[PDB]
């Protein structure tokens, strides 16, 4: 219920600066430290620092520290990161989490926000063109039939894939994207019984945030 | 402040006792925190100071000073992820490298579906064909694309699914992207996969009709 | 033919009543915090029993003037505290103890309820305060100067910067009194009528719970029968308490009745629903919120080691072992003259503590009733008086 | 020649340099506010002049040690203000004057920028403060206790509970001071080389603005040409100011040059752009932001009635009439010896006042440079010091 | 800017109490006065009281001093008003607006809130019933065709009405509410070209807050 | 401390200017605020202390001391509403009764429309005949419900709108509540109404058919 809600996924030019915010709820923000953690693609979390708005201090990791300035979370309801001197090596996911710790002893991180994927790159944003994948011919008399979605050539991450407005969730898993010549490509394989096809229309729903697109393609029999 | 934890990838049958060791160069007294991260989830606290906490499980931890341990009574398929110990005594509270465990399940052959390029992609100028490998174990698997007698080792993209928390099965897509006119030179097309189960590879094919 | 008991300028009972020949001893028992750093992490505290630190009371009766037709009398009772060392364990000025910083818990109870909410909170964030202090024993009950209270003393020079459980009670009184003597009837001998100018309290909710019955517990009316229930108004406990009969027991040569406090003095019986100062939760059995009569502090009263109390109050703290004959409060009276022979009144002071999100000095601490210190006030009838009570 | 002007023990110029013979007089002029409540509505203020309260200064110097070959001297000058009722209008211990409650504006600034942010702002919301307070004329420039600084004195006994403009500036010096002498060359006769252990200022931005060119202010080098741009460092102005030529004048029986202050001082040229401590956010020409100079106050320096200032500042306050010979600052010096004949130096003290959404004490007041007080430190030579000046050449 | 959102319309029985809020936004709350004004449907604008967050001031008019009490809220700058011992005479619309400073004369309400209708009545709520009003048969040739929508016996006010969900505001006419026998009624009229109908469907969109309902009736030619 | 002043109503003209005064019991110096409240909106400031404004356009204020005066130099139909003073001096400030500012225009012919009771209302048990008279000037008008030449002065409900912001025209709804039994006995139903815009009575009529 603590509902730590953060934030918008971002991109920025190398050498620029981006600011994040955690905007917590459900508790009296004051006396809770609110730590920040970064995580490269290769996992292995690293703890950047905290704030603790009650006394009004800051604690940073020295080697890592030059880059980030955890401005006072504005004793209202929000957390600021403000990374500067962006590097291509800093492309990672940035989480935040509160702490009930007092003084020099850590009390652990209660709750976490879902994090924000910061992509440091000088690349254009592009829209995904999707292609419904119908399976061969011969009527597929076997019990199960399989369909796919391809959503090729888009940037940046992520794109949200859902089947039939979200109702169909039982039988499909979606595959991670792959960097191909400065673009992305992922496929999603849905499996249903042959009892409902093609009378019952199953459709792929693709929504790309940055490019502001919303595609619904219907699989041809 | 630096600390390390071993090992680097475990396999549980499941239902077994597991030992997870976290050792620190400096003494910490009893301030270890042990977090758990799943596939696409933010890390979650499990044990506060190598003492029971959280509220949702058995997991137990012990130790004092250095050389700490986290252990599980019995492993369920919904414990798949990574585990990280936490220094609490000395600033910066330094996180340790990940353990990350794989989960061992009954060997299952992969069911494969093949997809020719759609009419939409052809009239656009591209011709990517897709092949889906779904629900199999173990993770290790090699796919072989051969348009005909000729074999393809180029322009193949493979994306792996992380094992499911419900039933531990991997999935994988093998896309063979091709130019429109490069696609339009050879008749048949074959996708086939070789697994530990059944030395005979699973083979799917179609023709350009 | 018992009029030799009646309070007057002539009888021998007035000489006993102006300065009791019996010596009263008061001994203090503190609770030392073993694991203060582990309480803030959210663990069960561990306390240790320190004491006794015994003082002897110098009880007097000043400002005496007969009232009405001679059926009432007025006086104030000045109490001093001479330090007896041979019954104490160590010097209270040298022996340190580590308990709750009660001054900074009161200023958070004043914070809420919007006494100085804005200024109190601002000082706290500028002058960091520890939840557990360490002061010598002689300072905890005889005053010690706090940083927070001193800085509040600037704005409002009406609250003293020092803090003490018995702050400046050495050599002074505890209010004006006026007693019903025995002409009226023997049943109101040294009975309490009026205290400070209000015929009854008004800290509590119901009119029943604010009434002032019986005597001040220092003497009783003669012809005591094992039928009745004697009521007593201790000036400190903020309520009138009654004591019921137990069984026969003799002290010296004299016969005596053994009166002890019952267990529904403190239960959440509906008769005591007017004693919890917010209509509703009574905090449980065997405990009483006495915050209103003190200066708003979260002080909670109870029996030593939580005797006659609930069970979750004892397991929430390590070191509390309640049992009779150690923490039970009794009064042994003479059924003939009503003169008291032996007694042992045992009160305990606690601080209601809870984790508060708006303040870091609490941490992840458990919600509990943390004990601090208790005592008995005892009296044992001398030997020379056991022969003086004669020739009825 | 004129090697008689340099200072060693026994020189006639050394005895005047130690204990000045010329009587220095200081006259204070206050601005009584007439319609305070109307200013709190976003109106144009109305002020009235309440001068003069003349004070005769007593000047002398102590701590004098000749350093190096004798080419450097060090000293500290003192000022004692003796009141003179005859030339003053009214008694400063009786007359009342009404201006801005400057202390409550100072802590707001100390609140604006940090310091004791939460606890002042909480205390301000606790203790009710008016924007315009009425104290006596003597109370304003010689110190008063008020309320806030008495309460902030508890948490930080650093600061003093008393506030005043010339607060306890009677009998003390303006810091250390090491001077030069015309032994090496008469050009650098009384040139300042270092103030308080610092060979340059640190308040301002650019290296040029932070320099200390010139003299202490009340002495000059002989043989002055009528094109010299003479520099001067007043301690109260927090910068190095220069003076150029005006016209010819004869004070007493001696010829002299009348030097005045140009408009390029405190102007809006790039030469004065380094004083824009708000980093290129200078105000209109004619005002100096000497806040860092002063503690943390938003004290704005200007000439009386905003002389040589922009038109915006004059029209913003009703009762401001700048003109020459009343609000000009000039110094008439004998070109031969460089000795001050007749001088008149006129500074004004202002307070930056704007309305704030975080403080109701400001009300709906306008955003403006509000004037408070201005003073004239005048010195004029007499005949017995002029008939002594019969030295043409010897 | 500086939005003022007042708590919605409320009904309470005579002798009960009501608490309304104005919930400020877009400025530093701790600085402004936030007056309360009672403008009976007759417009007899009345000045209720004045709160002052910076000092906790309390001044109310002595004609409402025994009735209303004004409380604070610090955060969210919200601001409450406690109506005590309700009389049918207190049936009113209660606005709120910002002010600044004082210690003497008064300035002016810079920005006002929307207003809250307070109906003091001992009657129960009643769901509105909507009847479409189609023109007389054989009206036939006209340049325009007028039609109506009848909302009868609904209580209590208010009741938003709209024609085709805010798309139509050309010839729309919302009429005031008139009541008898403790049940309010009203109607609305809109004029459209004669050729559109019935090629384009026309729907009446009403809604009642006090009884959370909302209805719609397609017109039957 | 009562206000009151030139009460209270009129219709300038898309042109001519106005005044609207306000009198004070005390002197009050120069503290009057003059709020404007349109037809269905919260009151909006206008003139501060008889000189100032805000962001509302071409208005003005004259007078000080005890009496005051508003002024609109150009005057358009969009500013049809009510205007109240407020004493800012010694509270409780209070307001004025207000003056409604109307506006004249050319005579306008009303668009009468007649509607029989709906079929969905008849099955519910009621019977109401609605009659609309919208877009007309001036306000003065009355309706007369005649059924089989009857009189029917009872059971009639009328509502008046106010002047539109764009084209200064009024509008009126008139509804004849009735029982189904009463409706089903007579058959002719007319809602004729006279107006300044025409000789004789404008009549829209119908009979149950
Ligand atoms: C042990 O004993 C002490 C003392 O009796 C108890 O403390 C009392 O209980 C609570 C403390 O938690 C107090 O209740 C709250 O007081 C706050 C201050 O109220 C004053 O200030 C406002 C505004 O300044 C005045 O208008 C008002 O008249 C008071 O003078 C309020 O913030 C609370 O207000 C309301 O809360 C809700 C709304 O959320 C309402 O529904 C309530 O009706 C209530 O009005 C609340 O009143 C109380 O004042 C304390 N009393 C004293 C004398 O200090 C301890 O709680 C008790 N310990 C235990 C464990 O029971
Ligand atoms: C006349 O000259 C004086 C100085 O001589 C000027 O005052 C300076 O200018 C502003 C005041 O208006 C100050 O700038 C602000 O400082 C604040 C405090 O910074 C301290 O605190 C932080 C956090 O604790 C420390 O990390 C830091 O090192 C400092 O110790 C900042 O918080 C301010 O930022 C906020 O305000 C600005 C608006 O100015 C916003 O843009 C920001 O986003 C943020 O909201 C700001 O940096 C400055 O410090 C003052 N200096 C001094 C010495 O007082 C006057 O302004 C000038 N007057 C005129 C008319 O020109
Ligand atoms: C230090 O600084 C202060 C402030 O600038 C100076 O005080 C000013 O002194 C000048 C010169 O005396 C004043 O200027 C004169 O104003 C007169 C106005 O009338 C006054 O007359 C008497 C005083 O004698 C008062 O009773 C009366 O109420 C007025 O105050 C004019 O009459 C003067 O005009 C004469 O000279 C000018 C020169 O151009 C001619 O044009 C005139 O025709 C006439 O000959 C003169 O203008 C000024 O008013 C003073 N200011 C204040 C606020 O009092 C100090 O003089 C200065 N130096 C010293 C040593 O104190
Ligand atoms: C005032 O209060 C204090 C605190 O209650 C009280 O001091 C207590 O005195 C009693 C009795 O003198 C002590 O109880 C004894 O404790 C020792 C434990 O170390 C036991 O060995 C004793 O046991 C004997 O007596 C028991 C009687 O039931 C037998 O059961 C047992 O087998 C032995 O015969 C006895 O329990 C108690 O330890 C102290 N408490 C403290 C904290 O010192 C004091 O008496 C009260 N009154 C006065 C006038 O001081
Ligand atoms: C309580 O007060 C009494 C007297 O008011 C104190 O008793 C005296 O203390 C002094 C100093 O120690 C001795 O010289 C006297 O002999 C004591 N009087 C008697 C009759 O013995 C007592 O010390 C005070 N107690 C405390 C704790 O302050
Ligand atoms: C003081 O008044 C009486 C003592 O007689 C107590 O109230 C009595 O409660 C019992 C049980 O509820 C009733 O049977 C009596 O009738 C009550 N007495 C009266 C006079 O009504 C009361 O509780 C006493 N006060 C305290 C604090 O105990
Ligand atoms: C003390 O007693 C009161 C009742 O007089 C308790 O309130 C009751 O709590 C029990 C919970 O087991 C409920 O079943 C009852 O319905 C409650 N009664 C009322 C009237 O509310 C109260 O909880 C007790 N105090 C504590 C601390 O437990
Ligand atoms: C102090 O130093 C010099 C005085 O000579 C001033 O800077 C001179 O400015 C002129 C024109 O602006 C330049 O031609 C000179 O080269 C400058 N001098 C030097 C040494 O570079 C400077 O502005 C003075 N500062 C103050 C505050 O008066
Ligand atoms: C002081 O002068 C600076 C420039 O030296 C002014 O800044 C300029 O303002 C004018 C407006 O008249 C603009 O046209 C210029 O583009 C500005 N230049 C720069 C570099 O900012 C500044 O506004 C002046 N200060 C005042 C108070 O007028
Ligand atoms: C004295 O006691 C009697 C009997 O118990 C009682 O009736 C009487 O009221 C008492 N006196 C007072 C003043 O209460
Ligand atoms: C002053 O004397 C000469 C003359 O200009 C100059 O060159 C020298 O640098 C100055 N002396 C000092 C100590 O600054």
């Amino acid at each position: 219920e603590v509902q730590l809600q953060q934030s918008g996924p971002e991109l920025e030019k190398p050498g620029a600066s981006v600011k994040i915010s955690c905007m917590a709820s459900g508790y009296s923000f004051t006396g809770y430290n609110m730590n920040w953690v970064k995580q490269s693609n290769g996992k292995s979390l690293e703890w950047i620092g905290n704030i603790d708005p009650y006394y009004g201090d800051t604690r940073y990791n020295q080697k890592f520290k030059d880059k980030a300035t955890l401005t006072v979370d504005k004793s209202s309801s929000t957390a600021y990161m403000q990374l500067k001197s962006l590097t291509s090596e800093d492309s990672a996911v940035y989480y935040c989490a509160r702490s009930r710790g007092s003084t020099s002893y850590f009390y652990g991180m209660d709750y976490w926000g879902q994090g924000t994927s910061v992509t440091v790159s000088s690349a254009k944003t592009t829209a995904p063109s999707v292609y419904p994948l119908a399976p061969v011919c011969g009527d597929t008399t076997g019990s199960s039939v399989t369909l796919g979605c391809l959503v090729k050539g888009y940037f940046p991450e992520p794109v949200t894939l859902t089947w039939n407005s979200g109702s169909l969730s039982s039988g499909v898993h979606t595959f991670p994207a792959l960097l191909q010549s400065g673009l992305y490509t992922l496929s999603s394989s849905v499996t249903v019984t042959s009892n409902t096809w093609p009378s019952q229309t199953i459709t792929c729903n693709v929504a790309h945030p940055a490019s502001s697109t919303k595609v619904d393609k219907k699989i041809e029999p | 402040i630096v600390m390390t934890q071993s090992p680097a990838t475990l396999s549980v049958t499941p239902g077994d006792r597991v030992s997870l060791s976290c050792r620190a160069s400096q003494s910490i007294s009893d301030y270890l925190h042990w977090y758990q991260q799943k596939s696409h989830e933010s890390p979650r606290l499990l044990i506060k100071y190598q003492s029971i906490s959280g509220i949702p499980s058995r997991f137990s931890g012990s130790g004092s000073g250095s050389d700490f341990t986290l252990s599980i009574n019995s492993v369920e398929p919904e414990d798949v992820g990574v585990y990280y110990c936490q220094n609490g005594h000395s600033f910066p509270f330094t996180f340790g490298s990940g353990t990350k465990l794989e989960i061992k399940r009954a060997d299952a052959a992969p069911t494969v579906s093949i997809f020719p390029p759609s009419s939409e992609q052809l009239t656009s100028g591209g011709a990517s064909v897709v092949c889906f490998l779904n629900n199999f174990y173990p993770k290790d698997i090699n796919v072989k694309w051969k348009i005909d007698g000729s074999e393809r080792q180029n322009g193949v993209l493979n994306s792996w699914t992380d094992q499911d928390s419900k039933d531990s099965t991997y999935s994988m897509s093998s896309t063979l992207t091709l130019t429109k006119d490069e696609y339009e030179r050879h008749n048949s097309y074959t996708c086939e996969a070789t697994h530990k189960t059944s030395t005979s590879p699973i083979v799917k094919s179609f023709n350009r009709n | 033919i018992e009029k030799k008991i009646v309070l007057r300028n002539g009888t021998e009972a007035f000489d006993s009543w102006e300065k009791p020949p019996l010596p009263v001893y008061t001994q203090f028992y503190f609770f030392n915090v073993t694991n203060p750093e582990e309480i803030l992490r959210g663990e069960t505290p561990r306390v240790e029993e320190v004491g006794p630190y015994t003082y002897r009371e110098l009880r007097n009766k000043a400002n005496i003037q007969f009232g009405d037709n001679g059926t009432t009398i007025s006086a104030v009772s000045n109490k001093a505290y001479v330090f007896e060392r041979d019954q104490s364990v160590g010097d209270p000025k040298i022996d340190l103890i580590r308990t709750l910083n009660i001054p900074v818990l009161t200023v958070i109870e004043w914070s809420q309820v919007h006494f100085l909410r804005e200024i109190i909170e601002a000082m706290l964030k500028a002058y960091q305060q520890k939840l557990f202090v360490t002061h010598t024993v002689d300072e905890l009950l005889w005053g010690y100067k706090d940083e927070i209270l001193s800085l509040i003393h600037v704005f409002r020079p009406d609250i003293s910067p020092y803090f003490g459980l018995f702050y400046e009670k050495n050599g002074t009184n505890d209010g004006d009194y006026v007693f019903l003597t025995g002409e009226d009837s023997y049943l109101n001998f040294t009975k309490i009528v009026e205290w400070n100018g209000k015929t009854s309290l008004d800290w509590w909710i119901t009119d029943k719970c604010n009434m002032i019955n019986g005597t001040d517990g220092d003497s009783f009316h003669p012809l005591i029968t094992k039928d009745e229930v004697l009521y007593v108004f201790p000036s400190d406990f903020c309520r009138s308490v009654y004591i019921t009969f137990s069984d026969y027991e003799s002290v010296q040569g004299l016969p005596a009745f053994r009166y002890k406090v019952p267990a529904e003095i403190l239960a959440n019986t509906s008769d005591n629903a007017g004693f919890c100062i917010p209509e509703g939760n009574c905090l449980g059995s065997g405990v009483l919120n006495v915050s209103i009569c003190k200066n708003g502090a979260p002080i909670i009263m109870s029996f030593p080691h939580f005797y006659q109390a609930d069970e979750r109050f004892v397991s929430a703290i390590e070191g509390m072992h309640p049992n009779q004959e150690d923490h039970e409060t009794f009064v042994d009276i003479n059924p003939l003259t009503g003169i008291i022979l032996k007694a042992a009144k045992r009160f305990q002071i606690n601080i209601y503590v809870k984790k508060l999100d708006d303040f870091v000095e609490t941490g992840d601490i458990r919600t509990m009733v943390f004990p601090v210190m208790y005592l008995n006030e005892s009296v044992h009838i001398d030997k020379e008086t056991a022969s003086r009570l004669k020739s009825m």
